[PDB]
């Protein structure tokens, strides 16, 4: 809509949208299996229901999705719900994983396919990578130089390439933007794909449940932001957490919006 | 000048002859950086064919196509590649040292010298000799190589032996063009290499007769025994890989094209024709775009390249454009000869002239105006004209069209370009001006006579409108009556404006084009929609 | 730029029409044909999908911009259906004993869902508007339901006792299941083997064209008995074989592709 | 005639000319022999003749034409009549048969032979197709490109080439247009005419007798039109048939028109 | 751009004549002989044909525009001669047996004819005006006619004892019938074997042109005793060889086509 807006500032603030956003909207948690075990019980999300059932979420508005790992979720996660919550557990030897995923669900992705044997694919902006997800990613590449010639490696020995990944489930690669590289990837087993970052995505908001402040959303060096909906919370058990998530859930969904762009249940939308 | 160049097109189609007789006695885009390293390892063979009787005498040491296949490193790959060398334009010799059966006789043996040319393709299983299907530019440089003919004795079963010595030449790298190797299932694109021969020191000679001080190379022992001749050096090649929105560079090139066959070129066209401004269309429509800037902003392939001009040429002198013309010489010259028992067929004027003969007319007036205008065609590209000389406007937008439009190939321009011109702006209208009075025709069998400084019509007097067109020079409708008048009524009008724009002159149509004068704006945007294919 | 809003459009009746844009959107779109396995079965070649592009470049789809994506079945496509083209065409088999699969199948992919998820075990649902529905996908989805009045108890069903639900699908790869707008019903459904969605039809669709290759027009898109439309992107061929349909295909593809528009979603 | 027509809407309507088309035109109805066969009689002609003769059709008007099965008929029909009827049954396995015999009956075509050995055609517009009729015509095609080779077909080896017809009487071929092919045909059997389509036959009237609306007259499949002279009926006899066609043949002629083109005994012009 | 209506039309006697379309008919159009195998018997070589083409060549019919299709006899010709050309020449023999039998083909070819069917077995059919005929085809014909009286009954012949018809056919291959015109006649006719049509005669057939190859001229093409007309395409040729006629037809061709005009149906 290239269309304008037009207002004004005498108008009268309006009522508020909280007390009808609940009911017109539905909110999902994703939890990992660590709570459930710590937690051993089995009518733990009828409590939560009839928690937020008192909070002012009506009973069929909450839900929550076990994700057995982090690697796991980052899989192709799969977010159809007007409110999404993630738990993130730390866990020092994950950082880029738990980054990795962060940049893909809280920020919207338009991405084509790659057909690596077919053709030799580049970067046009800095907001122009390389996302591959799957069960064991293990990724090499060739940078080309001006006369279509690797530059440290053969076009022909795989070899010689430069190993970006090695054996994971998620790689968000960014290279030399304005050089064409010949790639080698496990494509039975994991498909990558060439995706433009867009706006942000203000549907999720993700919550680390353990240590300092460590996801750079930003692939470059110099921004290091922190969100509204990137949280932390200082953890021993779990139904401290929850509890904590119930009762401060309006100021979760006042740092959330619903999208604008359209209706999907992926991190990303398929252009081809 | 935008006429020019189509009468440029026919006053040079006598090429078109020469270049079929060459060919008979013969037979969005991207860009990828060769510019690659080689070495050529080659060698010759030889074709031996003796007579019979006690075997003194042959009658054959020809050369031969030879093939080879080896492996070399290159930048740290084992490629292997393949040649097959072979030669064109000896000089046949012969030795006879009598009739008898007895007498050494070689009736005919092949020499390479300064006026014979080789040719080596070549091939290898790299990225480059699958990518080059379109090619933009192609050359190499190579070092030489210095081939000597080695020791070679005739088997005699009775006397001595004549020996075969000496001989050398140099090969120079001298020209590259691409070929093709045929296999039984499959072909494969090449890169022939033509080496230039220059003789040298070592003389050929055969011993026991009368021949020494003789250079060249015979194909008796080119390769002296070595396994094989090898130059080294670099060849430079520019791609046109059919690339998309940038990204996903191609490999093996990856495409089919429409060779697979102008019912879309066409719609291509309808959708580029408003597109086109009129400003800057008319600054355009001025320039004599000759054969090299029209043919220059086109990135073309390296056969289009080298047959454009010619390609759109050879059909261009065959359209109704070019018969008529023809046609019209023709009458012409039948007519000033024929006198005596001349042509009785029509004359609407004076006396006989060719431009007003009507015919073939399956209002009175109106048929003999429409007749007439339909010949005012050829006065245009007969340059007797004065103003913007409507098949220039046509080939501003032709060569505003072929710089955007995606779909221009070799076999396809050619054609297009006549369609052009046979099918843009088919009905046209023209003037002409004597003792202040305009009489207008056009070939849709309208006519208009009208006074230049205040317009209002008259009885349109045929018989001196023709006696005047066929004459007087003539003038274009670009400005015609109906929106003359129309502007000379609401947007009021001075009388040398009024002038210029009889005599169509871009100054003031372009003038008025920035004044924003609609009854302008819209007979142009008539001429561009008209101006459709 | 606004994004996520509407506001009034303006216009007028004297505009010059702009541009023809077709062999345009044909160069900077892409086009995904979904045929079925007994198809290639038929052709018997290894060539035909080169052979049907180089086709299409004749009317203007380039080379890179054609695919095709097999199906062994209407079942096997209607699981998960990730229809991701700028246009997509589908060929279908008629088959009587499939009629109910094969118009699910025409009303998920022709019109745009809004599907929220359920959770069967704690939650009771029930559909608030006409345009209300549960689809459920999967190897085999069986769902039983039972309606409850207002003090949640059951009417004909016992709600400890599963057997005495009433049935409604059996060991389907899809269902589209409308039931009473305005009680509330309890489900059962084989969950570790089948999903079940709460969702809401908005608009078409445009992205897409089904192309029936055999019998006449059965496919009552709409769940209301009263409409039973027939739309533009609703096709039909009779058919002997299979390569005069993709030669028909592709010599009609520009009015199967100004009968589709691209994607407002 | 290029001229133009001109007229009037004060002008009244004159007198029907139906109850004088009839006294001055001629039916012919076309059925099966299952019909005979079921009747088991032998004057139902004179029969329907006599019925016919009550309203207004004269005795010496009527027609009755025997066609053993749909693709007898197909092959060749010679329909020379100033009105024709058709019944057809219904066949899902001959429902491709009896709508390319709609397509050929119903439509008038201007139709030129074709040389194949020595030749290799083309079709220009949406509207020339290629149709061949015979004993059983097996028809394959090769498309070529501008150089003369195959795309997906070998020009030597004829069991490469795409079978588009098998053991087919009557059969109508749309390609590709734009693109030459080469075809192999089985010529000692079956004749191949390139034949344009031009305007409607509004002489003939087919009738469905069984099942739904199935015939596609048009091969572009976006149209799928239901013509006036396209009926349909249900049957469990045949002599409700006749009597249900002889009771309301008045609006079948009302809605079918004598032909303008001109005078011709074939099913489609011939003009080499 | 009106069909099927008649218009009045306008002219004027000041207009030119225009140029010539010969030479420009000739290659828009297309040529048809039809000559009988004694000729190619005496001739006895494979490549008159393109001989001939190559002589038509230089009066300006392009090389595949001209055809020859051969004919066994006159008789089996007759039987339904499909000609679809634009200009048609046929070459005919004079045999003093063969006079009416190669007068109705003339009648047939030359004229148009409007034909409707007949059902001898249930109807009893009359000829309403001079130009109602009965023509009939086939390898071997035997009509026979009875008329009929005011009240359904025979006159001279029995509508049970077929014999005591009259025989108006013996062992025919084409027979054109003209009875009294206003009485109903029955008729019997071996159906096996031959078709029989009600035929109405129209305006001349000016596509075809006749060549009596022999004798004097004795074609009757209309069937009133009174004419016995001589028309512009029927023409009379005296022969010793065949090499002369066709060299004479190729000589004479522009005169042919003169003499004839393309069809107006
Ligand atoms: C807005 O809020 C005020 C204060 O609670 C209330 O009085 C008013 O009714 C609200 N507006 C509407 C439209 O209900
Ligand atoms: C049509 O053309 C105008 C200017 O010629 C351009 O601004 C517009 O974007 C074009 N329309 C489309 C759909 O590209
Ligand atoms: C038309 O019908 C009217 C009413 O029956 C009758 O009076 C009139 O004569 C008819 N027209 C002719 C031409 O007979
Ligand atoms: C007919 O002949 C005249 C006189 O030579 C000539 O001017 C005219 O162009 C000819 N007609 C055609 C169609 O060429
Ligand atoms: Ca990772
Ligand atoms: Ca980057
Ligand atoms: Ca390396
Ligand atoms: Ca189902
Ligand atoms: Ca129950
Ligand atoms: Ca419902
Ligand atoms: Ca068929
Ligand atoms: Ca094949
Ligand atoms: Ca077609
Ligand atoms: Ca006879
Ligand atoms: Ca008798
Ligand atoms: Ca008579």
């Amino acid at each position: 809509i290239n269309l304008p807006i037009t207002g004004s500032m005498d108008t009268a603030y309006a009522n508020s949208t909280q007390e009808e956003t609940f009911l017109t909207s539905t909110l999902c948690l994703y939890y990992p299996t660590e709570a459930a075990t710590e937690i051993n019980d089995n009518s733990w999300k009828d409590t939560l229901s009839q928690l937020f059932l008192t909070k002012g979420w009506p009973t069929g508005s909450v839900y929550f999705k076990e994700y057995t790992d982090i690697a796991s979720f980052s899989v192709d996660p799969q977010l159809y719900c007007d409110y999404n919550v993630v738990l993130m557990k730390y866990d020092a030897t994950l950082q880029l994983d738990m980054s990795e995923l962060a940049d893909l669900i809280l920020n919207e992705w338009l991405c084509n396919p790659m057909d690596i044997t077919l053709y030799y694919y580049q970067q046009t902006d800095e907001a122009n990578k390389w996302i591959s997800m799957g069960s064991s990613c293990t990724i090499k590449v060739c940078p080309l130089n001006t006369q279509t010639l690797g530059i440290g490696c053969l076009t022909t020995d795989t070899a010689t390439f430069e190993e970006v990944a090695t054996a994971e489930k998620l790689v968000i690669t960014d290279v030399v933007d304005g050089v064409n590289h010949k790639l080698d990837v496990t494509t039975a087993t994991c498909t990558i794909r060439n995706c433009k970052k867009l706006g942000p995505r203000e549907n999720v908001a993700v919550i680390q449940v353990g240590g300092s402040d460590v996801l750079d959303i930003t692939a470059d060096p110099t921004t290091a932001p922190q969100t509204e909906r990137m949280m932390r919370i200082n953890w021993k058990k779990w139904w401290q957490v929850f509890y904590t998530v119930v009762d401060y859930v309006n100021q979760i969904i006042q740092a959330m919006s619903k999208r604008s762009r359209s209706l999907n249940s992926a991190a990303f939308y398929y252009r081809i | 000048m935008a006429s020019l160049i189509y009468r440029q097109l026919l006053t040079n189609s006598y090429t078109v002859d020469l270049s079929d007789e060459i060919q008979e006695i013969g037979s969005l885009w991207k860009e990828m950086q060769y510019n690659r390293d080689i070495t050529i390892r080659f060698k010759f063979a030889s074709s031996i064919v003796k007579s019979g009787g006690l075997g003194y005498k042959w009658s054959e040491i020809s050369f031969k196509p030879a093939n080879y296949q080896y492996t070399y490193t290159r930048d740290g790959e084992e490629v292997t590649a393949h040649t097959t060398c072979s030669v064109n334009g000896m000089n046949d010799f012969n030795f006879n040292g009598g009739s008898l059966p007895t007498d050494f006789v070689i009736s005919r043996y092949e020499v390479i010298k300064e006026n014979s040319y080789v040719y080596v393709d070549y091939w290898d299983d790299s990225q480059a000799f699958r990518n080059m299907v379109y090619v933009r530019s192609l050359a190499a440089n190579l070092n030489s190589v210095i081939c000597t003919g080695g020791d070679y004795s005739f088997a005699l079963p009775v006397g001595q032996w004549p020996v075969m010595t000496g001989g050398a030449v140099s090969l120079h790298s001298a020209g590259v063009t691409l070929s093709t190797q045929f296999t039984d299932f499959v072909s494969l694109n090449s890169l022939r290499f033509r080496f230039r021969l220059t003789v040298e020191e070592p003389s050929f000679s055969i011993t026991r007769t009368r021949v020494s001080r003789l250079y060249g190379l015979p194909a008796a022992n080119p390769n002296n025994g070595k396994e094989y001749y090898e130059v080294a050096g670099r060849f430079s090649l520019i791609s046109l890989v059919p690339s998309n929105d940038d990204y996903q560079t191609p490999i093996t090139n990856s495409v089919t094209v429409r060779q697979d066959l102008l019912g879309e070129l066409r719609e291509e066209f309808n959708a580029l024709s408003q597109e086109i401004a009129m400003s800057q269309l008319i600054d355009l429509a001025l320039l004599p775009l000759d054969m090299f800037s029209m043919f220059s902003g086109i990135k073309s392939t390296i056969d289009a390249a080298k047959s454009m001009a010619t390609s759109v040429m050879k059909k261009f002198k065959k359209s109704g454009l070019a018969n008529s013309v023809s046609t019209l010489t023709d009458s012409l010259s039948d007519a000033a000869s024929s006198i005596s028992r001349g042509a009785s067929i029509r004359s609407v004027g004076s006396s006989a002239s060719a431009w007003t003969d009507v015919s073939t007319q399956i209002s009175s007036i109106s048929t003999q105006t429409s007749t007439i205008s339909r010949r005012l065609r050829l006065k245009e590209m007969a340059t007797q004209t004065e103003g913007m000389n409507f098949d220039d406007i046509s080939a501003a937008v032709l060569k505003t069209k072929i710089d955007r439009s995606t779909q221009i190939s070799p076999n396809t321009l050619p054609d297009i370009v006549t369609e052009a011109s046979e099918k843009f702006i088919p009905n046209r209208a023209y003037r002409v001006i004597n003792n202040d009075e305009v009489f207008e025709a056009g070939t849709d069998g309208r006519f208009f006579a009208y006074r230049v400084e205040t317009f209002d019509e008259i009885p349109f007097d045929v018989q001196k409108f023709a006696d005047l067109v066929t004459d007087s020079p003539v003038i274009s409708a670009i400005i015609d009556f109906k929106t003359l008048k129309n502007l000379n009524d609401n947007y009021g009008i001075s009388r040398q404006q009024a002038f210029n724009l009889l005599r169509s002159d871009p100054r003031v149509l372009r003038e008025f084009i920035n004044q924003d004068n609609p009854i302008i704006r819209n007979r142009i945007e008539q001429l561009i929609m008209q101006c459709r294919l």
